[PDB]
């Protein structure tokens, strides 16, 4: 099924041609164009009052990366390196070393925000829900080096946004 | 006292600069689309005093939005040179920040900072238009904290 | 008395605004800053070589057309004469000849731009 | 087996002819690059660099190879002519910002573990 | 005025002398570039170019390689503009 978008021949009756000449001389579709914009000025604007008003999001939103931890206090990360092995941009660097207690934890877990693509592949690959993409997105920095995240900075993000991230995962883990 | 007078002059000049930041139409890649969406009715750059303007001669802030490649870097540096001072560079997106997805490619500049002095680093791939608006407001506060005439008084 | 005092006021106000615009802002100039703007990349190099204008015929006949309005403009005072028949005939003569000139140009390519 | 298709030339002499005319074009061009591109290197300081670039790959003996670099040099000339390369692109031939590298074994041993 | 082998020879010697890689005293009418002067064929390229530009007319590549020594240079530039003493 196809339709001819522009295959309309105009009628050549005296009334039709008089109307076409009137539209040409007395600009008619031009007045319609004016009227449409008049109708929308009288309409309500769509602008929101940022930063006092924020655009809507979803619990699945991908933002600032963060390392979570168990309710006991121990970090969830076990240095299985799935996130490092699955990152499309190779933005994660992990070095592991058996801790004094014996549990295997990262001696270095750096995520480079200037190289990250915010795909969320790491948070899917993680088998313990250790690394997540937090809800934060207003974390712009004045210098480049501040975007090269360390293990300590990611742990601070996890401890800061934990209230939001726990609820976000709680409202989405069933879909996964 | 002279310090108070130069202080007030600083506040006036900084307020003008921050309240009429005129950006440049230098969208490069997908990061430009969000650069358009904050110009879209929802976020509307215009209410914050920022109005898009080409012809670098009459613009202040450059939002490098998109991947900066080797073939384009001379053009970007030259165009940054055309901007009369004061000038500011806002880097949108991971590609313009440090390389992004194609950080290991053969024809991509590994960060816009290597070509121009970037003033605000906006992260994202692409950054949400809210995040870019936040970066612009951060630049606005930066201009607010300038101390030009104070330093001149303590030359 | 009044008209040149006015003109002087406008020109000195403009020259002043230029002066404050050009001496106050504390400019810092270097060679690449004043380099000609050519959508980024360096210009091929010209900006004074001949630039073809295909309406050259149209541009020049504008001169004759705008010239005729000099003959045309005395009409508001010409209507208030005692020989309205001759004035009407001559005014319609000017307008008819301008119509004939425009029609001759229209038919003999004329107003159509060169390629 | 030992005998294969030719690119442009059918012997080394014709390849040398093409190299000769390519050098002709480059040598004639050089001052036009110096002026048009607003370069600061002396005219001779570009002509000798053209000579050095030609002398770099002066060891090749396969004709098809010679035609290949003839085409490549023709393309670089094409880019240089209609301001497709820029000042930075041309200046890359003179490796300016690169620190001079040492040739003796002793300095290499002093500086790092490389061949 | 019309000019002959004298003017062609002296202009050839001149614009062959301004070349730096040429040597002032081994320069001669009989000084073959490859043999006496010790040049490169690439050098012969701007020998023949210094011929053409000051001599006005261009000389093609079909014949440039044949001219390998100042006599042949002067002879060729003589037969071009019909110099018959
Ligand atoms: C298909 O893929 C594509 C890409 O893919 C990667 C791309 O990247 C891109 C490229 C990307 C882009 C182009 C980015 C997107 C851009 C946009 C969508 C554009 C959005 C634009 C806007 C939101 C703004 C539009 C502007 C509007 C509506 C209006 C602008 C008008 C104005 C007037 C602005 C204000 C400016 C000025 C100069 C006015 C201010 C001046 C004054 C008031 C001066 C006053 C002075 C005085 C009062 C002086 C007084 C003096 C006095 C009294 C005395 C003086 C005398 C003395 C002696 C001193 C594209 C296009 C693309 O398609
Ligand atoms: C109506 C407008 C009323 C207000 C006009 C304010 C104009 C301010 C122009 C910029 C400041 C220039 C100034 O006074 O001193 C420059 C002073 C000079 O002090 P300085 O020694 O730092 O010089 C600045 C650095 N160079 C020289 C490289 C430009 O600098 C600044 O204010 C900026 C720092
Ligand atoms: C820097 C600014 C300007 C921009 C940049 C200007 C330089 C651009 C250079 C582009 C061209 C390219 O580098 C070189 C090419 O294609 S081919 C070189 C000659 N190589 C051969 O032909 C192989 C064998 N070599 C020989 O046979 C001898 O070398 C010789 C030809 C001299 C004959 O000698 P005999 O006769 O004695
Ligand atoms: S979400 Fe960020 S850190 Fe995780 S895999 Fe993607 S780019 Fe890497
Ligand atoms: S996938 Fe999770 S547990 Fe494995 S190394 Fe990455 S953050 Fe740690
Ligand atoms: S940072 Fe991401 S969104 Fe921005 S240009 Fe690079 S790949 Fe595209």
């Amino acid at each position: 099924t196809y339709k001819f978008v522009n295959m309309r021949e105009p009628s050549m009756d005296m009334k039709s041609v008089t109307d076409r000449a009137a539209q040409t001389l007395l600009w008619t579709e031009l007045v319609r164009g004016l009227g449409m914009t008049l109708s929308y000025l009288f309409r309500e604007p769509a602008t929101i009052n940022y930063p006092f008003e924020k655009g809507p999001l979803s619990p699945r939103f991908r933002g600032e990366h963060a390392l979570r931890r168990y309710p006991s206090g121990e970090e969830r990360c076990i240095a299985c390196k799935l996130c490092e092995a699955v990152c499309p941009a190779q933005a994660i660097t992990i070095e592991a070393e058996p801790r004094a207690d014996g549990s295997r934890r990262t001696t270095r877990y750096d995520i480079d925000m200037t190289k990250c693509i915010y795909c969320g592949f790491c948070q899917e690959a993680c088998p313990v829900d250790a690394i997540v993409e937090g809800p934060n997105f207003e974390f712009s920095t004045e210098t480049h080096e501040e975007l090269l995240y360390n293990k300590e900075k990611l742990l601070n993000n996890g401890d800061k946004w934990e209230a939001e991230i726990a609820a976000n995962i709680q409202a989405d883990y069933l879909y996964r | 006292r002279g310090e108070y007078v130069v202080a007030k002059l600083d506040d006036l000049v900084n307020w003008a600069r921050r309240s009429s930041l005129w950006p440049m139409t230098f969208g490069l890649a997908c990061c430009a689309v969000e650069m358009m969406h904050m110009a879209a009715p929802r976020y509307d750059m215009d209410r914050f005093g920022v109005v898009f303007r080409a012809s670098p001669r009459q613009s202040d802030v450059m939002i490098v939005a998109g991947t900066l490649t080797n073939k384009m870097a001379p053009a970007l540096r030259k165009v940054y040179d055309q901007m009369p001072e004061p000038r500011y560079v806002v880097s949108m997106g991971s590609c313009a920040n440090g390389g992004g997805y194609y950080h290991y490619s053969y024809s991509v500049v590994r960060g816009c900072d290597r070509i121009v002095p970037v003033d605000i680093y906006v992260p994202g791939c692409p950054p949400t238009a809210e995040a870019l608006l936040y970066g612009i407001l951060q630049l606005q506060r930066k201009i607010k904290r300038e101390k030009r005439l104070r330093i001149w008084y303590r030359r | 008395m009044n008209i040149m005092l006015t003109l002087l006021t406008n020109v000195t106000l403009a020259s002043l605004l230029v002066l404050i615009a050009f001496w106050l802002p504390q400019l810092n100039a270097y060679s690449e800053k004043t380099s000609p703007y050519e959508c980024g990349f360096d210009p091929m190099g010209s900006a004074r070589l001949p630039f073809s204008m295909k309406f050259f015929l149209v541009a020049i006949t504008f001169l004759l057309f705008d010239l005729e309005i000099a003959l045309l403009l005395p009409l508001p005072w010409a209507s208030q004469t005692n020989n309205l028949k001759t004035m009407l005939t001559m005014a319609l003569f000017l307008l008819i000849l301008l119509a004939a000139s425009l029609a001759y140009e229209w038919t003999q390519k004329g107003l159509e731009w060169a390629e | 087996g030992t005998s294969v298709k030719p690119i442009f030339s059918r012997d080394m002499n014709e390849a040398k002819r093409r190299v000769r005319e390519l050098y002709r074009a480059w040598y004639r061009e050089v001052p036009n690059t110096v002026h048009l591109f607003q370069l600061d290197i002396s005219v001779k300081q570009g002509r000798d660099k053209v000579r050095e670039m030609f002398m770099k790959n002066a060891h090749v003996t396969d004709p098809r190879v010679v035609d290949l670099l003839v085409i490549k040099g023709k393309m670089e000339l094409e880019e240089t002519i209609n301001v497709w390369k820029q000042r930075t692109h041309i200046m890359r031939f003179f490796h300016e910002t690169e620190a001079p590298r040492p040739t003796d074994f002793l300095s290499k041993f002093y500086v790092g573990h490389d061949p | 005025p019309p000019l002959t082998l004298e003017a062609i020879k002296d202009r050839v010697l001149y614009v062959l002398k301004l070349y730096d890689k040429i040597d002032p005293e081994k320069l001669s009418v009989n000084s073959h570039f490859m043999k006496d002067l010790g040049l490169d064929s690439l050098d012969q390229v701007e020998i023949i170019m210094a011929m053409e530009d000051e001599f006005g007319f261009e000389i093609p590549d079909i014949d440039a390689e044949k001219l390998m020594c100042p006599q042949e240079i002067v002879d060729y530039i003589a037969d071009k503009k019909d110099v018959y003493e």
